[PDB]
């Protein structure tokens, strides 16, 4: 009772986290996991993408204010979905690095367990390819902190027949967060007396905004539309099959 | 041959991985996208971008008792999306093996010949993916690789570039070079419809318009997902039904 | 902290004056200081330099009256001074250099001048090895700290690869006398289209300065000769008088 | 190949060229006259360049300029040597420096190579070092005696050579911008124009504008010194 025996991560939540991790190969991304904790099983059905201003190598820290906003969001999910929802865990990415938790990760996870005991830690290792084989590898590690060491937690990615409305909205928040980060930087240099600097700053801002649109926003638009179109392709295919199979 | 690079976005790749981890057992489907050519300083580069994927039960395309593609069944399923098909993928569970089998190569040639006759047969793609797990299932591993059939009759791996904020394929300077012009885009159609094609403010307005459109597609995605999911349920129940009736007759 | 910035153009001119000099050379540093919020860091940008004979500023006591008559109205933009020693390779500060830095920092310090704490002393040398095929040029910027001790300041040569404005890629606004360039910007009465008009107007103005520079150089060189030759004449005459 | 005499104004152009960039080696050619073992360097050509640490058309423009100097200055002006910079790198000629120099000596004997090592600041001391190495190749790098000859002014050609750097950088940007002018993708079009915009303002802020200020203030500071000499000359004449 009350011990983390197994973690059941919904496929749609898995897609969001992976999409978040694949957004950049230079820095580590982070976010929080939401769901319900039953008889030793942490069922994850929601996810919050977080903003990380820090660009330090191993320093992946979720603020106190972010935890409060997430819990508040988890409170709203309960009223909406009519189901127990709560911050169950946290995730972050490992670009060009092994999926194994660092010393700081284990220590950070340990502090979380003083608060929730059954708190879950997920790590997504991305951007690791072979120079000759051209093969890519992506790892997903579910862990906790024991006696100062990292320990595996049994993970099963539970099938979903669709991508949740909340999961769809969550990955639409990514570009919005990124754009907001850029708006804050151009804010500190808003009214420059130097004309050359003003032209420079606008050119820098323009390139940065387009970059987010070209890499993040545009592909998500295409992915959503293609999904809609390709489902109709499959739907009509299944409809024609349903008639021929209904006989014998 | 020529220098080949396969590119893909995080969204499209995540959707592929998402679609794979859902499936009960193994899974295959087609790769949709576009090929582009670039001149460089004195050779030509080939950029094949995967825009989307679609799954398909292999048995829906086979004659019966043979692993031979029914070209009619294949045409009826793909419909008018044949011009977008740039390859196919194969996903396998509970294995770290990432080597092409005889059946995969056979399907590759058939899929190439069919679709190449209507891209070129040199760079029809085969995406081989797998998913394995550790002893305690605490660590999940996902491997994948892109391949093509060389003119010399060899299956060789192709470099894959996942376009992200850190690095993308357009950076060979900071300028984005214009590809070799060719005849015959959901995102640009949105821009053209909003007269945003005709640039700091433009960059912001296009982003905002994309966000608004993105927020409008969400309920349509859910509607289409549920529609197919129910159809996938009915058809599968009929398949198991006739498979047991045919089993009893044997 | 405190940062000294300079362009390759201005720095090359300082080196030009140093090398073409007959013996050791002395002069002043012209520029402007700006403050940036980030803590409060200060960038002192040296824009130009001017050479001046030390023997024409003395009554080791500096003549402040004769000093004013030299710099004239350009006293408001003096941010420091420089000393060039041809021989030797040491870059240490001697007693005279400290005494000269003190008087200069005191004279130019005021409401319209520059802050006395941020007055600069530039040491420059130019040694040469045996056979004289390898020439060595070393330089450093110094300031008088609160403790009473002089300390080396970081120098940043603003170039294409990197500059002091990149501390991000955005140009941060500083905390609030138009030059010849700003007046050119305003003359055009103005994204990409603006940029192209600047480089075009700047190039034409740049080529128009070339004949103006040559006539100023020839004038000051002719006068520098006449003064030098005349002082030599009076020296020989008074040595026999 | 006995000694090399470099004019200060030419020395300024070469150093100014080396102080233009920090992440790349900059290059150019030397032009002057060769007498009794000594090379009187009097001119300089700023060349445009290969991102790696390594042409015909460039030698053509240089030889053409050297011929034009012979008809305007009435002196045997020809390509005497070459110069290149070493940013964050010792002034000592590398294995390719001796190699390229060796092939040049075959075409023209007594061919001189100059190296400007720049951008080397000592940590916790804030001292900068700039070396000027005059070298040739025989078998290894050999040191040739160098003297920087005083100039009463900056040459009309040297001032124009300084202005050529700003023109070259801009031209190099136009050639890249023209290579992808009409892009069917609107996002790429906005991108490329933003890249071009930032680049032009970059060249102006770093090279063009300071060069204008350097020239403008030099005229202002010359006349300041000139007036000072006039007051002295007036008193000396009376004495
Ligand atoms: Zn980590
Ligand atoms: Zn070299």
């Amino acid at each position: 009772d009350s011990s983390l025996q197994k973690v059941e991560l919904q496929t749609d939540v898995y897609m969001v986290c992976l999409q978040h991790a694949l957004s950049t190969e230079n820095f580590e991304v982070m976010g929080l996991l939401i769901g319900n904790f039953a008889c030793g099983i942490a069922k994850i059905s929601a996810v919050i993408i977080l903003r990380r201003l820090d660009k330090k190598k191993d320093r992946v820290e979720i603020s106190s204010e972010q935890l409060l906003k997430a819990a508040a969001e988890a409170e709203r999910l309960t009223v909406e979905l009519n189901r127990p929802m709560r911050v169950l865990g946290w995730y972050h990415s490992h670009p060009h690095i092994t999926v194994c938790p660092s010393h700081v990760d284990v220590r950070t996870q340990a502090t979380y367990q003083t608060m929730d005991h059954s708190f879950v830690g997920l790590i997504f290792s991305v951007f690791s390819e072979g120079k000759e084989s051209k093969e890519h590898e992506i790892f997903l590690n579910c862990f906790q902190s024991d006696n100062g060491e990292a320990t595996e937690i049994p993970l099963e990615i539970v099938h979903t027949p669709d991508i949740s409305d909340r999961c769809l909205r969550t990955m639409t928040d990514l570009s919005k967060i990124l754009v907001q980060e850029e708006e804050d930087m151009a804010e500190a240099c808003k009214d420059h007396p130097d004309v050359l600097a003003s032209i420079h700053n606008n050119a820098v801002r323009t390139r940065a905004l387009i970059h987010i649109t070209d890499i993040i926003t545009k592909p998500l638009v295409q992915t959503f539309e293609k999904r809609i179109a390709l489902n109709k392709l499959r739907a009509t295919h299944l409809q024609r099959q349903l008639q021929e199979l209904q006989k014998m | 041959d020529s220098d080949l690079l396969v590119t893909i976005s995080g969204a499209a790749l995540s959707l592929l991985f998402f679609e794979n981890v859902r499936s009960v057992g193994n899974q295959m489907g087609f790769l949709l996208g576009e090929a582009l050519e670039f001149i460089v300083k004195e050779t030509v580069k080939i950029h094949i971008n995967v825009e989307a994927i679609v799954t398909c039960p292999l048995a829906d395309l086979l004659h019966d008792s043979t692993n031979h593609i029914n070209k009619e069944k294949l045409k009826d399923f793909v419909r008018d999306k044949s011009k977008q098909v740039i390859g196919w993928f194969c996903f396998r569970r509970n294995t770290t093996n990432l080597t092409l089998t005889l059946k995969d190569k056979l399907l590759h040639k058939q899929f190439a010949s069919h679709f190449s006759g209507v891209c070129k047969e040199d760079f029809f793609l085969t995406c081989l993916l797998n998913a394995s797990t550790s002893e305690t299932s605490g660590t999940h591993k996902f491997r994948h690789v892109f391949l093509r059939h060389n003119k010399r009759g060899m299956f060789e791996p192709i470099s894959l570039k996942i376009n992200n904020l850190g690095d993308d394929a357009s950076r060979h300077s900071d300028y984005k070079p214009t590809p070799v012009r060719k005849s015959t885009d959901s995102f640009t159609k949105l821009i053209e419809s909003l007269n945003l094609d005709v640039g700091l403010d433009s960059a912001m307005l296009i982003q905002k318009a994309a966000e608004h459109h993105l927020m409008s597609l969400i309920p349509k995605v859910c509607e289409s997902d549920l529609e197919v999911a129910e159809l996938e349920k009915q058809v599968h129940e009929l398949k198991i039904k006739i498979a047991t009736q045919q089993l009893a007759k044997r």
